[PDB]
């Protein structure tokens, strides 16, 4: 709570989705797939944009 | 990343008129948006006599 | 295409493998007969990859040919910088 | 235009430069020869442009002429105000 008293905080509604993401058990597995086979690169990833 | 880089023939911060205290008051400062602008102005005014 | 001659799975089976949308692994299989293997399974995906880029080779009357992305040397740049796509839009052409 | 003969690029090249909508630079080139160069630049950038104003041609069939964008003489300016158009509108006449 010290360190962060003017620093940048993230409104409720990012908190609320990107809570909801990381529990969601219903999580397609087609996200898993395509996060492993384009593995960060940029022309892998441009390439299906 | 420590030094800001101004050249030497745009005029150096020792000799010019906005210098080092005002930009660190503009980067370290989290109170608002208004009384910043407020405290800016605030700021230039001159210290003649 | 001739004489090899159709993959049955046996082991041979043939590299390409010109085929398009086969459900013939499912299909019947039924199952694999008794032999070791190894590749099998490398040379099938080979074989696979370039029974779909060559099974594209129609759907051109429809690109829109594949560009240069990001930015790159067009050996020139000395005229005109460079700017390649964001592949974005719908390439059918009509 | 002729004979001249057409830009090749090369650094010569031709000054205007009457073509439109050219997928001649990229394109190949493949690259430039072995001359001395500096310009070519301008004598380009010259010879596009006009290139371009020549290349408009038509379109004026759909103007809708320029006027007098802000307010100023309009030679006699002592029976009449002199106020211009804004141009916000779609010229196109149709």
């Amino acid at each position: 709570t010290q360190l962060g008293l003017g620093r940048h905080t993230m409104t409720p509604a990012t908190i609320k989705a990107v809570k909801d993401t990381f529990e969601d058990r219903a999580y397609p597995t087609i996200f898993y797939m395509l996060e492993a086979v384009i593995h960060g690169n940029e022309r892998n990833f441009c390439a299906l944009l | 990343k420590m030094v800001p880089p101004i050249p030497p023939f745009l005029g150096a911060n020792h000799h010019a008129t906005i210098r080092q205290p005002v930009a660190y008051h503009v980067t370290h400062s989290k109170s608002d948006f208004n009384t910043l602008t407020y405290s800016l102005l605030g700021g230039y005014f001159k210290f003649t006599p | 295409s001739n004489p090899t001659t159709f993959s049955v799975e046996a082991i041979a089976a043939y590299t390409p493998v010109a085929l398009i949308r086969l459900l013939n692994a499912s299909g019947p299989l039924q199952p694999g007969h008794r032999v070791d293997i190894a590749d099998a399974r490398s040379i099938y995906t080979v074989g696979a990859a370039a029974s779909a880029a060559r099974a594209r080779a129609n759907h051109n009357a429809n690109t829109i040919r594949r560009t240069a992305m990001f930015a790159e040397t067009d050996p020139m740049t000395w005229l005109r910088p460079t700017v390649g796509l964001r592949r974005t839009f719908n390439p059918r052409i009509i």
